[PDB]
């Protein structure tokens, strides 16, 4: 109940409304509550967002700790996180993340994910804003706003989906099915942007996204994707780019960073890297869990 | 199929955990297993009428049962709760859902949108947000990956199958979905093929002939039965060539299990 909550400020601010940053006055747990203001009822989002993470207890998935449920108003309780990896990376300026970090960061976001995948979850849009960290080192998926239950074997789901910046090919090829293969393409996306702090594919359109991932890693042909020719919206006309050497597209990355990299940006979803074949790549040998301090 | 036998075994303990009260009809007052039968079959005709997909209807089905599994309703009330059921299934599972308006307008203005907005946030409350239930649709497109080769008549007929046992909450409430799916897939596959329950989905379920017969009788005597039926809704929608007119398949006299 809420006479429990001390607000303490606001710290975000979704679609339905905010977040705030609150302390339980009894146990002292720090708390962040969505609050989701309630004419045709309780929001599709907000009912996929709180069915699902019913469901996904997990080290590396946001805590949902419960749900107060008024009449003009629907309360979410989250485990707090400190802050989003954006700003994290926005602070981190002319330092860089080191490469431990990046690692560990990286090995916990593939765990977070295999278990969404493995328990039917697509998340939908995972981007550096959408993931949390926290004091401890720990980095968590959050905003399952845009989530869904999926179906072995999927059926056509939502095409409007995924930050643009994020989103993999065969969404933007229009292809009748996609599935978990899509949320790996972010966390590669997400990989070489911990790496270089800059955006892999910042794109202002859907055609100026196809080609800039094109210019990255070839237009793929039949030979690299067999029946990318024939997906609704493929052109004939695209440009052939070649595909750089993909040392050039991370520089700093060393041979198994690369090799991970490129399995989790391979273009056919069937053969792209799933997170918990990712899990057990030769990048992660020697991986630990660095504790960085956070400005805040 | 990387995340697959993952999925098959989540789903195998989540259908355990939204299972409703084998015999709460027996507990429940006002209401009838021919009244929940009448409810059914009004959502597959709304279910129709929109455009919904088969799961949407499954999962409804399910809120429904577990609801009136703790909560006593009267008769008039019942359309109240299917309705609302609809409305959440279709907000999870649809792209695009229809507006409660059009909830509130196929009960006939039975109830007012006031009235189905407030059994929305209740049926929420008493299933505990729980919503991501599994369903026999779910299972069965699981087993179809296991045909050699795949067969449209038998996915159709077998989806058929596991929608008439919706309607029947005597005998039906007493099997898991995914012991309905098995039974529906086995029967549909006989049906059409002559072929049985394959060796591949024992392996993948640990669900045998044997193990299937009880819901197997019970199916194949509803399979038998169904033109005559009070409820007809169903065999309607199935005669769609979206379903490739399963439907007006006869089913076989015997079993031999
Ligand atoms: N800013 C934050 N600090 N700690 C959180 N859990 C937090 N927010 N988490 C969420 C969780 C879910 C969501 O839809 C949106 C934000």
């Amino acid at each position: 109940s809420m006479e429990n909550f001390q607000k303490v400020e606001k710290i975000g601010e979704g679609t339905y409304g905010v977040v705030y940053k609150a302390r339980n006055k009894l146990t002292g747990e720090v708390v962040a509550l969505k609050k989701i203001r309630l004419t045709e009822g309780v929001p599709s989002t907000a009912i996929r967002e709180i069915s699902l993470l019913k469901e996904l207890n997990h080290p590396n998935i946001v805590k949902l700790l419960d749900v107060i449920h008024t009449e003009n108003k629907l309360y979410l309780v989250f485990e707090f996180l400190h802050q989003d990896l954006k700003k994290f990376m926005d602070a981190s300026a002319l330092t860089g993340i080191p490469l431990p970090l990046i690692k560990s960061y990286l090995f916990q976001l593939l765990q977070g994910l295999a278990f969404c995948h493995s328990h039917r979850v697509l998340h939908r849009d995972l981007k550096p804003q959408n993931l949390l960290i926290n004091t401890e080192g720990a980095i968590k998926l959050a905003d399952f706003g845009l989530a869904r239950a999926f179906g072995v074997p999927v059926r056509t789901y939502t095409h409007e989906v995924v930050t643009l910046w994020y989103r993999a090919p065969e969404i933007l090829l229009g292809c009748k099915y996609y599935s978990t293969a899509v949320d790996i393409w972010s966390l590669g996306c997400i990989f070489a942007e911990m790496v270089t702090r800059r955006a892999l594919f910042p794109g202002d359109s859907e055609i100026d996204q196809l080609f800039r991932i094109f210019r990255t890693l070839g237009t793929p042909d039949e030979v690299v994707w067999p029946g990318v020719t024939s997906m609704p919206d493929y052109k004939p006309s695209f440009p052939k780019w070649a595909r750089q050497d993909f040392s050039k597209v991370v520089p700093p990355l060393d041979e198994d960073g690369r090799s991970l990299l490129s399995q989790m940006l391979h273009y056919d979803p069937n053969k792209r890297i799933s997170a918990k074949a990712a899990l057990a790549h030769p990048f992660f040998q020697d991986v630990t869990k660095p504790v960085p301090h956070l400005r805040l | 199929p990387d995340y697959h036998e993952d999925i098959h075994t989540y789903l195998r303990e989540m259908e355990v955990k939204c299972k409703p009260k084998v015999g709460y009809m027996k507990k429940q007052p006002d209401i009838t297993n021919s009244m929940r039968a009448i409810l059914v079959d009004w959502l597959v005709e709304v279910g129709e009428e929109y455009k919904l997909q088969n799961e949407t209807l499954h999962l409804a089905v399910n809120y429904i049962d577990r609801f009136l599994s703790s909560m006593s309703v009267l008769r008039g009330k019942l359309q109240l709760v299917g309705t609302a059921a609809m409305l959440l299934a279709s907000k999870f599972e649809e792209i695009y859902p229809p507006e409660v308006a059009e909830f509130v307008y196929i009960t006939d203005d039975t109830y007012t949108k006031k009235q189905v907005l407030r059994m929305e946030h209740l049926v929420l409350k008493v299933l505990a947000f729980d919503l991501a239930a599994p369903t026999i649709n779910q299972f069965l497109t699981q087993y179809f990956l296991h045909q050699q080769p795949a067969n449209c008549k038998v996915e159709s007929l077998a989806m058929f199958l596991g929608e008439l046992s919706l309607i029947d909450a005597d005998p039906y409430l007493k099997y898991l979905p995914s012991v309905i799916a098995a039974a529906a897939f086995h029967l549909a596959l006989y049906t059409v093929t002559g072929q049985s329950w394959p060796e591949s989905l024992v392996q993948k379920t640990g669900y045998t002939l044997e193990t299937l017969k009880p819901c197997l009788l019970d199916l194949h005597q509803t399979y038998l039965r169904a033109p005559q039926h009070a409820q007809q809704s169903i065999r309607e929608k199935y005669k769609n060539s979206k379903y490739h007119g399963v439907s007006l398949l006869n089913p076989p006299e015997t079993l031999n299990v």
